């Protein structure tokens, strides 16, 4: 399974640009697709959304009007044809497959990410810090927390914890707090209050060295924790 | 709504299917089947060849119609466990050879594969299309000894068009449900080809004398 | 041959009656005092508050 | 100016009266049967083509009973029948005596499915089908039927005398409209009957009694529908070009007891030829038994 | 000699049928004589699952007890989300003559398997977002009537060649094979420990069988007609048997005899399904007059009556905590029975 994207460079500022994202290795018509940049100096924050067979699409408030995005189900590529490009869209563009059904882990894999590069209510969610020193060995706790409770009706908690080592794409850790990403170690776990949210890493390790995000799920559009980072 | 962004994502997957079980339904709707139930060995092997693991199902297609063909002998089980599954089924395709008479004796093996066939209960409205094979080899055998050594009481002479119409005759008595089902006999063997032909003529008056009875008409 | 087929009767015969039982008034005895022991736990006996019940339509 | 264009009466007065209400309520009480054999079942009306049978059941209830309330009280009661209330009880028994002969051709299509492609017919028709064209029915013969309530008056044009209060070109609208759905009604049947001869012909050629089981149901079906219906409809087509001199628009009241004739003997051949109807009436009964 | 044989298994049957007389003091129906019955249990249809298109066949709840497979013989295998009742999985199968289904233990796996004599194991949780074919057991020379998940790794298949085998799953293999029934093998059920299972065939005789050591240990000979449906006590020392002489009969092992009849006189149709409420107290049988009655297990007498299905109820299971009971019958409808 591979989420290759193409698109991106140079752009004047105002112009146009079509984002693409191939997908190979399966079965890409029954994944709601989804659009995750990142700013060159700052943490996610969620774009597109198109679901499986484009029932439902939603956007950001940032590109509502502005972007569109559309998948070609034969063909097993995602599109993303955005118009005139403020200066505040350079970003690098992810492309994240999420399944839904009971027990799905949603946002599991990610595409690599094209540096697009342009020329010259919300649930908002709170990492309060940005670095936290770290010892390999150790036990450390990455705190985040919600300004709405996660906390369905229906028991399950919607907020996801995505690592993102240094010069890679975000990978999912937890779904739905206390659950766990299928291929990650047992040392992570997540135990959260319903607002107030921790990360626990028992035994850490050097491959853990990265960016911790947060994300909420409770509804659109997707709030994007800050960033986390763990330095040796 | 109360419903979160991942239930209501949940439900759109659920709605999707909904629309592939649909369309898959309605696509094999479209299609006969036809659980041929030849007994023993005999003609059940020579109109799947004429018409193109236990159940050997075998599809094809005639005038834009898709037959379906569950050859099921080779179960070799209890029959009344698992006939229940055809159900349903548009007709039944029994397979008799003419000449197993001289070959309890083979011919009268048949009428009992055929009188607990097509009195049984999941059985009572599904038209049996009678496939009488051997017919080529049926005129020799007859020629040679006539057929009073299968059957005793016969008061016709030997030669073919009234033994022919007596084996007929026997196999359209064993059904007591003279109303709800019909029996389609045809006289066929290994050089005919009008065999695919009238099964498409035997299931087309199947289904329109079904569609009568779901419109009152009948 | 079936003096191979109905031996192996005779010796499941003989493996099956050597086990020892215990009498019907024991044997019946714990049926009825699994399901007093365990009759609070159980949803369809006791029909279980519209609160703690799943099944709501 | 309402009760004096049927100038009716004498000695026939009672036999015009009491003929609306022994065929008025039987039409009733036969017509609500089968509308209750069929809800009741339950698994009568997930089948999509006892909807057309069914519907055909209760636009003749309406049919039956709004001509019960309206004749009597015309010929009979004389009641105040002011300008604006009349064309209410004209349109009413209009409209189901269209979605009734509408639903006629409703379930000709419907009997022309079963023969025209055998195969996928539950497949071209299913219950979400059958309600669309069962709504689409329904406010059709709605629309055609209260037609000169909304707008008409017959200020400038002479308005026919038959039925009082109402446009000749109306009822040369009407007629045309009912002679295509009779016209869809004998082209459907009778390429019903073609299309059976073409398949018994085509299989008795291997080695008669589905097109005489089909002539002996749908001859009668044609039968009662056209030796009540075209008693009403010709001489309705006649009244336009000569304006009656005679009492045929004495006889025309007669006639129209026909199309009452034609309510109660419409479950009569469509719904009590039905098998499971008939199983369902022996059923139904072992229910109310206790 | 031939004639040896017959009579020395006889006289071991008379030692069996003596040693079973002699352990009968008093019966079931004896003991529970003064007991507070559980009076009338009636049962709302809470969920009733669409979208099946032909006869369901069989379904089987998970250990999580909110997701429900269910086979049917339109070639689909659906997996149901049973609170809201949303179809999680549409798995279409390689024919439409399925006989049964399980559910793993675990959640992974669903084997469904039916007149190809073939068990095909699907795999649900996994990448790429399909549920594929794990693998497909071959071996069985009969049409294939119940298969139930051991744990993630076995399976055991219940076929109609009068004969049960426990299969390994990473390689497609009979471990062992467990003969001795002389009839069609209807329907299994595991031991909630799964060390023994039993099985009932069509020759009106129940056995309990050691899973491990590949033996039969006990026969229970007490019916008349063909076992269709088979369920454990929560316990795992009885089982319930429900047969086509539309009795259910409540064994247990210890005892190694018939305890109880579930036995109406306006009941004459089989009983196509059982299944033991949580605690035990309730014998869920599913007959062929469209009907599911709930009989006390203690007393014999019938607490409640699911009734509200247009077909015969062919199978039925009670969750793991006890909750519901999901009877799908062969009008296209599971209906769920809290
Ligand atoms: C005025 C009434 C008391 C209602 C009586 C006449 O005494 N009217 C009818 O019985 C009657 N009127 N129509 C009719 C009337 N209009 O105006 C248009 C189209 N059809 C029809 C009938 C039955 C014929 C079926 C069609």
């Amino acid at each position: 399974v591979q989420l290759v994207e193409s698109g991106g460079g140079l752009v004047q500022p105002g112009g146009s640009r079509k984002l693409s994202c191939s997908a190979s290795g399966f079965a890409f018509s029954s994944f709601g697709m989804h659009w995750v940049r990142q700013a060159p100096e700052k943490g996610l924050e969620w774009v597109a959304y198109i679901s499986s067979g484009s029932g439902t699409i939603y956007y950001a408030d940032t590109v509502k009007g502005r972007f569109t995005i559309s998948r070609d189900d034969p063909k097993n590529t995602l599109f993303l044809q955005m118009t005139s490009l403020r200066s505040e869209d350079t970003a690098m563009y992810y492309c994240v497959r999420s399944i839904y059904y009971y027990g799905s882990s949603p946002f599991d894999f990610w595409g690599q990410g094209t540096t697009l590069t342009v020329s010259s209510s919300d649930i908002v969610m709170t990492q309060a810090t940005s670095s936290v020193p770290v010892t390999p060995g150790e036990s450390v706790s990455i705190s985040c927390r919600s300004s709405k409770s996660l906390l369905h009706s229906n028991g399950n908690t919607y907020l996801y914890w995505f690592l993102q080592r240094p010069g890679q794409s975000p990978q999912l850790l937890i779904y739905r707090m206390s659950n766990l990403a299928s291929g990650v170690p047992d040392r992570f776990s997540g135990s959260g209050s319903g607002t107030a949210f921790t990360l626990t890493i028992s035994r850490l390790e050097a491959e853990d060295v990265g960016v911790y995000y947060c994300m909420q799920h409770l509804e659109y559009p997707l709030t994007f924790g800050a960033g986390t980072k763990l330095e040796l | 709504c109360t419903l979160s962004a991942e239930d209501k994502a949940a439900v759109e997957r659920s709605k999707m299917i909904d629309r592939n079980l649909r369309e898959d339904g309605e696509k094999a709707a479209r299609e006969v089947k036809l659980l041929l139930l030849g007994a023993g060995e005999s003609g059940k092997s020579t109109i799947v060849k004429q018409m193109k693991t236990g159940i050997v199902e075998t599809h094809f297609t005639f005038k834009d119609l898709h037959f379906k063909m569950f050859d099921v002998g080779g179960q070799r089980s209890e029959r009344k466990k698992w006939i229940h599954c055809f159900e349903g089924v548009t007709a039944i395709i029994f397979c008799v050879a003419l000449s197993d008479y001289d070959l309890m004796n083979r011919m009268h093996e048949s009428m009992k594969l055929f009188d607990s066939i097509c009195n049984n209960k999941w059985f009572t409205d599904t038209s049996i299309i009678l496939f009488l094979n051997k017919k080529d080899l049926f005129e020799e055998k007859i020629k040679k000894s006539p057929l009073t050594i299968c059957y005793p009481e016969y008061a016709g002479s030997n030669t073919y068009e009234e033994a022919a119409a007596y084996i007929q005759c026997q196999f359209e008595d064993l059904n007591k449900r003279k109303d709800t089902k019909e029996i389609y006999t045809h006289f066929t063997c290994a050089t005919d080809t009008k065999n695919v032909q009238f099964v498409f003529d035997a299931v087309t008056d199947v289904i329109i004398k079904n569609n009568l009875k779901d419109c009152g008409l009948f | 041959a079936s003096i191979a087929q109905a031996r192996k009767l005779v010796e499941q015969l003989k493996m099956e009656a050597n086990i020892d039982r215990i009498k019907v008034s024991k044997a019946a005895a714990d049926l009825m005092a699994y399901c007093e022991a365990h009759a609070k736990e159980d949803p369809l006996l006791t029909p279980v508050p519209a609160s703690e019940n799943p099944f709501r339509e | 100016p309402m009760k004096d264009y049927m100038i009716l009466s004498g000695p026939q007065k009672t036999a015009v009266a009491v003929l609306c209400t022994l065929l008025g309520l039987l039409s009733a009480l036969e017509n609500v049967a089968v509308l209750y054999l069929i809800l009741s079942s339950h698994q009568l009306r997930r089948k999509p083509s006892y909807l057309f049978i069914g519907s055909l059941a209760g636009a003749d209830f309406l049919a039956s009973v709004v001509f019960a309330c309206s004749f009597v009280n015309f010929h009979v009661f004389h009641g105040v029948d002011s300008k604006a209330v009349f064309l209410l009880k004209i349109g009413s028994v209009t409209m189901t005596f269209t979605a009734s002969v509408g639903s006629l051709l409703l379930t000709a299509i419907d009997r022309y499915l079963c023969l025209r492609y055998p195969p996928s017919y539950k497949a071209l028709l299913t219950r979400g089908r059958a309600l669309v064209t069962l709504g689409i029915m329904w406010v059709l013969s709605a629309l055609v039927s209260y037609l000169p309530l909304m707008g008409w008056t017959c200020c400038p044009r002479p308005c026919s005398e038959l039925f009082p209060l109402i446009p000749n070109d109306y009822l040369l609208s009407w007629l045309l409209f009912i002679a295509f759905l009779f016209s869809g009604i004998i082209y459907t049947y009778g390429h019903v009957l073609w299309k059976a001869h073409q398949h018994v012909a085509s299989l008795s050629g291997h080695q008669m009694r589905l097109d005489v089981r089909l002539a002996k149901t749908l001859g009668l079906v044609l039968a009662v529908l056209l030796i009540c219906w075209f008693p009403v409809l010709a001489l309705m087509a006649h009244s336009l070009a000569t304006t009656l001199s005679d009492q045929v628009k004495k006889a025309f009241a007669f006639c129209s007891m026909l199309c009452l004739i034609n309510s109660m003997v419409n479950p009569v051949i469509y719904a009590l030829r039905s098998g499971e109807i008939r199983s369902s009436a022996h059923h139904c009964l072992a229910h109310w038994k206790k | 000699e031939l004639d040896q044989l017959r009579q020395e298994a006889e006289q071991l049957k008379n030692q069996i049928r003596d040693a079973r007389k002699a352990c009968a003091d008093a019966t079931l129906s004896q003991i529970t004589n003064n007991i507070d019955p559980v009076g009338r249990i009636q049962m709302r249809t809470r969920r009733t699952l669409r979208g099946h298109l032909a006869k369901i066949y069989a379904m089987h709840w998970g250990t999580d007890s909110r997701l429900l497979v269910s086979a049917s013989q339109d070639g689909k295998l659906i997996i149901w989300d049973s609170y809201t009742t949303n179809k999680v999985h549409a798995i279409p199968l390689r024919s439409s003559w399925v006989m049964t289904c399980a559910y793993a233990p675990s959640g992974n796996y669903v084997a469904c398997g039916g007149l190809d004599n073939i068990c095909s194991i699907y795999n649900l949780k996994t990448r790429e977002g399909n549920v594929r074919v794990s693998r497909e057991l071959a071996g069985h020379t009969g049409y294939l009537s119940c298969c139930r998940f051991l744990d993630d790794n076995q399976i055991v298949t219940s076929s109609g060649d009068t004969t049960c085998a426990l299969w390994d799953i990473e390689t497609g293999q009979q471990t062992t094979t467990f003969t001795g029934h002389t009839g069609d093998v209807m329907s299994l059920s595991l031991a909630p420990d799964t060390r023994l299972f039993v099985s009932g065939a069509c020759d009106a005789s129940a056995k309990l069988w050691d899973v491990r050591e590949g033996m039969c240990r006990q026969t229970f000979t007490g019916h008349e007609s063909d076992i269709n449906a088979i369920c454990f006590f929560p316990n795992g020392n009885a089982f319930a048997t429900g047969s086509d002489d539309a009795t259910c009969r409540l064994f247990d092992l210890r005892a190694d005899q018939e305890l109880m009849t579930y036995s109406h006189d306006n009941i004459i149709c089989g009983i196509t399904s059982v299944s033991f409420s949580k605690s035990g107290r309730l014998l869920l049988a599913g007959y062929d007059d469209f009907n599911c009655n709930v009989w006390d297990a203690l007393k014999a007498d019938r607490a409640g009556v699911l009734a509200g299905h247009d077909n015969r109820v062919s199978c039925l299971g009670v969750t793991d905590d006890g909750m519901a009971v999901a009877t799908g019958s062969w009008d296209s409808f599971l209906k769920i029975w809290n």
